[PDB]
RNA sequence: GCCGAGGUAGCUCAGUUGGUAGAGCAUGCGACUGAAAAUCGCAGUGUCCGCGGUUCGAUUCCGCGCCUCGGCACCA
């Protein structure tokens, strides 16, 4: 909020302490977001009382004559400035803070001003700076320093939660700390009301947006300003001040969460409609505007006759010229409980953050409009003298709360604690509750503004607050989880397992956002982003990720850009949203790669990567082949997708040269699986103790023909007593018959059980040279050599 | 390789065209008129300017652009590798099965709240058995195989870093190390003790030299044999799923009083497993431990403490899990035996 | 990364509490999140997380027992969607960590951010107590900043909670009372929700 | 680490025969038995390189494999008791499988040690220093974080031969090594600048040496340093060696105005002269 | 909704008297090079938010929206 301290010990006295108070809030649940000394009021600025304002000749200045107890003049250019009120007069020598300079004794246009009236910012009251202070001319003796009256003040921002609306008015708070031990002392504004007909109607159209109304008549109105007291107190919560009437108005709202207007009876005509505005209905909201109406809007309007008009838009703004001034001798004083989102919208649609809105819209007492009408009418009448009607236009009956059923003991059991009950009644019984109950289960009955308390366990918080947070013991508790709960991490550590893998292997993790600009489906040649945002951050963080690799490219050549690195192996892991959600692997190569630093040879590329791949996929227990299949984005010549445990859960290859020359990069390698990949279970196969049969050959086939083909042939035909199988050298050209590659493979035999006798070993080769063969595939031993 | 860096320094050759050029046409409309060209504006501010200008940027941006279709396909011959052919050739690396049987059982625990701690494997007499309850000439005694130890130099610091008195030897269970947190520590905790463990035996299929051990207590005040059955049965379930059950008989250890031995339901298993032996710590323990704390100045923390201790060796567990043969394969340090379980989580 | 390290060390902390971790799903829908929650529309509490709206056709939202979902779709602002998600597919008690990432309609700065990560957690059973998440907030910060740390907690609003609360943990040689999160006891209409699911 | 870094994790007996003190040429072991399994059972490992080594040939004698990267982490007894790490490499190593071209022994070995202990957070420099057991050439003791945890080396050829194996490498640290605490350094936004050089240095000189003169010269503005390119030969004035240097300035502020580079330097050329290291545009070509 | 500023390359950014629309840097090519750095000698990529126009280049101006900012008060 803005909490003036001087103020709220005016409800709570014996509160003593900014701080011990900042710490007693905090502690209610209140985070005190800032303190502020506010009011330094300088030594040189007196009360002036201004005799008369004379025009200076041809020139917008005024002369004013004053008394700072010595009859002075002073030539202002503001508006307000006119005999008969009280200024704040910076005696010539007098050191201003919002000024900055200092004051002194000076000629303007033909006269000797002796310092000057200030206006609220010069004075450094609040940020007006558009018109003299004013106060009532039999304010303090004239000449007095206006400190003296102006005590400094302490102000704290609260932080007020939207459960509680109860707390935006000082007696909201006040309540709360009257629970702890202080004393409430709840001014009691009694007023003299003299019963006679109230020369106005109020006739309520639509009640479910205005469920409670009310509407008060005081006359005989002498507005002038508010004292100081009224004034130093409106300022010092952050607003302004005009008129004892309006002040007031202001002053309750302040006190209790009760915004109310004052309507100058002059503009209501017959009486208050509030009803739904009519199309084509336009007001000019007190600030200064002509807001054109929407039908969804609530209004409080006056009718003549046949015609309806609005006064005010309902909950919100008003003023427009229905507004409170000078020449007011009575009113009509709206005190009313609105419905919250019929506020809500209708001030979120025009673009109003009113001191009063931001009240309706999180609710107000809808039981303490009667009670704000008698502490404002009788504020009023001394203040202002009005006489005032004993007789409101009560329209609306409001339903008093719901009891709720708390067992003292569920408290406890709840909290972990044992506060006795009669302690935890008190503390409710004097957070203001009716406690109709035997016991256990007592039934209790929350007062009218705390809207907070429906259930029984918001009143637990409410024992456990006044207790203390601080009175909870700490305790841990044992228990045999249910059976269906047991191992609901496994898929989890199974993926961050994976991470630790990706890391030791060699790959540094990186972590990108999963916002994708729609722009690179096209740059990287990929299918069409399948959501989009409706707000998005940026119209390239418009739509979501449907892979991972345009960011992991994109954060690469960024660093390029910065750093200059020479390679980079690098893997990401984030959700990807296309059709489903799913969890993807993916990361890029790129630069030199390993080998020797001080030896111009390295070793890297496509086979580099693919060689971290495999080294990953063996020690995850897993089975990896490449077979080829150009993708879109890869690049022709270097492009398949990845087969683990016989599926196809990605690919890898290199990038498509369009893009990489689209994108200012050079040559990177990548992939991008899908998590989770298999799992195969451990197959304990016992090796035996006998020697191994070390044979060996070599194949000429096809040049555009695969490893994978000729490979899975050899091992297939090889039988079950092949063991290893390793391709160790690879053949382009003559002694062979152009156009084929010798495919060198180190073989090898081992039986679980005897030895092998070598001829067997020999009909096993024999079907292996049989099915290259069967196939077009010649030899070394047999068919090319 | 070939039509790339040919033309890449030819439109060079162009780059180097514009401002070869750009220097003969800025230097008629920039030398002719500075200051007095907007007084020559007709024919010359015209045809020397804007005419020849656009040269400056067709020639260069299809010099620019003209260039890469030709270059970019250069690469499109170049790289038409076979995807698939055994890739640089890294090392894959992995886990020995010890390893990830004992950090299962670690975690299952650590997950229950326990903390692991690890003792020396070359321990000392009163360390070992004797502050466990088990003096000399006792029938207890006969139930470890001992390798007593000789030499000199070694120095066998205890709990608090002070040196130890006693007959040298290898640790037959872990426990010493139940008693060299006792006198360290303060309670209450719940700690695991894992290890390498050192019994005189005759290696087979079955038994065997060194072995692994994970043992471990809970004391505190309150600790009862219910708990030890709440524990025990939590790694039952955490190590053969929900329809595992447990139980318990007594049995015969000098550092337990009462005693027993837990059995676990393997369900799919259709057999009871046996796995360890376990149960609520004898009162002489915590007197040794008080005793020696005393002779170090500490004082004595077991005096209204009650506290359970449970302990399984690991090499069983790794052979039913992950179905092997003979237990001499571990410490075999065979290659293709052990490569079977790089592939595990 | 450094978040997986920070990630990882607090979800040890807690699994080593008793704690298990499940994830989530990045892209929600209005009915998990904010509202099962105890957040209906039109709520000042809608107010206090800013919502990504999504829009897409294609993209099909399994919930809980892999049954399609009814709502309407966005970035989860919070975990919690998950903490709603587990207790209508199993049955009580347990003790659980929801990590993941979440995402708020932000203005990126050095200490605001779009992109977020949380961990979030609860433990229900018959008998828990206020007692025990004071229990356990605490052996998170003896665990995090050691044997001379404490916590502290004051009341604060949160619609799925009640009571409710703010935690923040004394860091000793930090020498400041560091803030780190919000917690409370669950509220009892948020039982409703899952049972009224549950039932469906 | 050790593990998804590329080692295979092998576990030993803790057994040692007395023997190997001699075929090994390490001190006599600390403790014996009283009633060893066998005479070869008898005392414990002041080491843990004896059996890995023992191991790894076991397996030759049996499975024949081409290459293999072990390490072992198990309790080893000489005046205390601690925990070591060890692991030897072997074989072709790494490179490609249809490419002739293997890329293998002591750098490899190095290099994977020098991941290794990136990995870790700590600093790693392997400096040379002859060990009994070693191959007198290419011994040098390991500096982790400043300080001599174990050593790297091959094998002395006596005991290749000794025990019918061929060239092995190995390393045995002892643990815990230190843990050096994150020490976040904010990086620069402005680029860096790129400049580089050769330096002569006689033929048997260190590299470690060239290179902690080079960085404590470059002042504290050097980023990274590293050796591109070694010369052994003409044009060089016989018996020296060119150590090519990519170097890297960047500033933690504005950037730098180059004169500034040069003056920098021109300590690092004035500190090779300093030493009686010439240069590339200075003292040689 | 508001009152005034910035958005210049492969980074960082002053930015006007427009004449070399850059300067620090950094980038490429030909001699020196076993091979790179200094020197040499040579020229450059740069949508200056995105688009409407103006001079010769469109960043000195003037439009609408963009991205980043200082003041209007309540939000996991």
């Amino acid at each position: 909020m803005r909490v003036p301290f001087s103020w709220l010990k005016a409800y709570v006295p014996e509160l003593e302490s900014p701080e011990v108070l900042e710490e007693r809030l905090a502690g209610l649940g209140f985070e005190t977001d800032r303190i502020e000394r506010v009011f330094p009021i300088p030594r040189g600025v007196v009360f002036a009382r201004v005799l008369e304002a004379h025009p200076i000749p041809g020139t917008r200045l005024k002369r004013l004559v004053l008394d700072a107890g010595r009859t002075v003049e002073v030539v202002s250019g503001a508006e307000n400035a006119r005999k008969g009120i009280g200024v704040a007069l910076a005696l010539p020598g007098t050191e201003l803070p919002g000024l900055g300079q200092k004051v002194g004794e000076r000629v303007i246009q033909g006269v000797r001003s002796f310092g000057m009236a200030l206006s609220p910012r010069e004075l450094g009251v609040g940020e007006y700076g558009g018109g003299l202070l004013e106060f009532p001319e039999d304010a303090l003796p004239p000449g007095t320093p206006l400190s003296e009256a102006w005590p400094e003040e302490v102000v704290l921002d609260l932080e007020v939660t939207p459960n509680r609306p109860d707390a935006l008015g000082l007696l909201g708070l006040a309540r709360d700390l009257h629970a702890l031990g202080y004393a409430l002392v709840e001014p009691e504004a009694a007023l003299k009301a003299e019963a006679l007909p109230l020369p106005f109607a109020l006739k309520v159209e639509d009640p479910e947006g205005a469920p409670h109304f009310t509407l008060g008549y005081a006359f005989g109105l002498r507005v002038a300003p508010s004292p100081l007291w009224m004034q130093r107190a409106l300022f010092a919560a952050g607003m302004r001040p005009i008129n004892n009437v309006v002040d007031v108005t202001n002053y309750v709202m302040l006190e209790r969460a009760q915004p109310m207007h004052a309507f100058d009876l002059r503009f209501v005509g017959e009486g208050i409609a509030v009803r739904r505005a009519r199309e084509g209905e336009r007001l000019k909201t007190l600030d200064g505007v002509e807001r054109t109406l929407h039908p969804e809007d609530l209004v409080i309007a006056g009718w003549r006759g046949e015609e309806s008009f609005p006064l005010g838009l309902a909950g919100v703004m008003g003023g427009a010229e229905s507004e409170v001034r000078e020449d007011t001798e009575a009113i009509a004083l709206e005190v009313a409980c609105f419905d919250p989102v019929s506020i809500r919208k209708t001030a979120r649609r025009h673009g109003l953050r009113t001191e009063a809105s931001h009240r309706f819209e999180r609710g107000v007492d809808p039981l303490g409009q009667v009670p704000a009408q008698r502490r404002a009418l009788s504020l009023l009448q001394a203040l202002a003298g009005a006489r005032v009607a004993e007789a409101l236009l009560e329209a609306g009956s409001p339903k008093p709360p719901e009891a709720i059923p708390f067992r003292p003991e569920y408290a406890n059991r709840l909290l972990g604690t044992s506060y006795p009950e009669a302690e935890q009644i008190a503390i409710l019984k004097r957070l203001g509750c009716r406690v109709e109950g035997e016991g256990p289960t007592y039934r209790v009955t929350p007062p009218s503004h705390r809207l907070d308390l429906r259930l029984e366990e918001d009143l637990v918080e409410e024992v456990a607050r006044i207790q203390g947070y601080e009175t909870i013991p700490l305790a841990l508790p044992a228990f045999f989880p249910a059976p269906d709960n047991r191992g609901v991490e496994a898929p989890y550590r199974k993926e961050q397992r994976l991470r630790e893998v990706l890391s030791g292997l060699g790959f540094q993790e990186v972590y990108t956002y999963s916002f994708m600009d729609p722009e690179d489906a096209r740059r990287f040649r990929l299918d069409p982003p399948r959501l989009l945002l409706l707000n998005p951050l940026a119209p390239e963080k418009a739509a979501l990720r449907t892979h991972l690799f345009p960011g992991l490219v994109r954060v690469l050549k960024e660093n390029l850009d910065l750093d200059r690195p020479e390679r980079a192996l690098l893997f990401e892991v984030g959700r990807v949203f296309r059709e489903r959600e799913e969890t993807h692997l993916a990361g890029l190569l790129f630069g030199e790669g390993v080998g020797l630093p001080w030896a111009k040879e390295r070793l890297s590329g496509y086979f580099l990567l693919k060689g971290y791949l495999e080294a990953l996929f063996a020690r995850l227990g897993l089975a990896f082949r490449v077979e080829a299949q150009a993708f879109p984005f890869l690049h022709p010549g270097v492009s398949g997708r990845v087969l683990v445990e016989g599926e196809e859960v990605g690919f890898l290859g290199a990038l498509h040269p369009e893009i990489a020359q689209e994108l200012e990069l050079p040559p990177v390698h990548l992939f991008e699986l899908r998590l989770p990949l298999p799992d195969k279970p451990l197959a304990f196969q016992d090796p035996s103790r006998h020697p191994a049969a070390f044979r060996d050959l070599a194949v000429v086939v096809p040049a555009p023909t695969p490893y994978g083909e000729v490979e899975a042939l050899v091992r297939e035909a090889a039988g079950p007593y092949l063991e290893s199988l390793a391709l160790f050298d690879l053949y382009q050209g003559p002694p062979l018959p152009e156009g084929h590659k010798s495919l060198a493979f180190h073989l090898r035999f081992r039986h679980p059980k005897r030895t092998l006798r070598d001829e067997e070993v020999e009909e096993a080769v024999s079907r292996v040279a049989e099915a290259l063969r069967a196939r077009g595939f010649g030899l070394r031993g047999l068919d090319t050599p | 390789l070939a039509a790339i860096q040919n033309a890449r320094d030819l439109e060079e050759l162009k780059a180097l065209k514009a401002r070869y050029l750009g220097k003969k046409g800025l230097l008629t409309q920039e030398m002719k008129g500075l200051s007095a060209l907007p007084l020559e504006e007709r024919r010359k501010r015209g045809q020397e300017l804007n005419a020849i200008k656009a040269a400056l940027e067709a020639a260069l941006e299809a010099r620019e652009k003209a260039l890469e279709e030709a270059a970019l396909k250069e690469a499109l011959e170049r790289e038409r590798v076979d995807v698939s052919l055994p890739g640089a050739s890294l090392f894959s690396g992995g886990l020995h099965p010890i390893t990830l049987m004992e950090r299962e059982l670690v975690e299952i625990f650590r997950a229950l709240g326990y903390q692991a701690v690890e003792g020396p494997e070359v321990e000392s007499e009163f360390f070992n058995f004797d502050a466990l309850n088990i003096p000399e000439h006792h029938p207890a005694r006969d139930m470890w195989d001992t390798f007593w130890l000789t030499g000199e130099g070694f120095r066998l610091e205890g709990p608090l870093g002070e040196e130890v008195e006693g007959r040298l030897l290898l640790r037959t269970h872990t426990s010493p190390m139940q008693v060299r947190y006792m006198v360290a520590h303060t309670p209450p905790f719940r700690i695991v003790v894992p290890g390498r463990v050192f019994r005189f035996e005759q290696t087979d299929a079955t038994h065997e030299a060194v072995f692994h051990q994970l043992e471990g207590l809970v004391v505190g005040e309150g600790i009862a044999m219910a708990h030890l059955k709440g524990a025990i049965y939590e790694l039952a379930q955490a190590l053969f799923g929900p329809d595992s059950k447990v139980r318990f008989q007594p049995v015969y250890f000098p550092f337990v009083e009462p005693g027993a031995q837990f059995a676990v339901w393997w369900p799919e298993g259709g057999k009871w497993l046996e796995l360890g032996g376990a149960g609520m710590v004898h009162p002489k323990v915590f007197q040794a431990v008080d005793a020696y704390r005393e002779r170090l100045g500490l004082p004595p923390a077991y005096r209204g403490v009650t506290g359970f201790a449970f302990g399984l060796g690991v090499e069983r567990l790794a052979m039913l899990r992950y179905g092997i043969p003979d237990i001499r394969y571990f410490f075999g340090g065979r290659l293709k035996f052990l490569e079977q379980f790089k592939g595990v989580l």
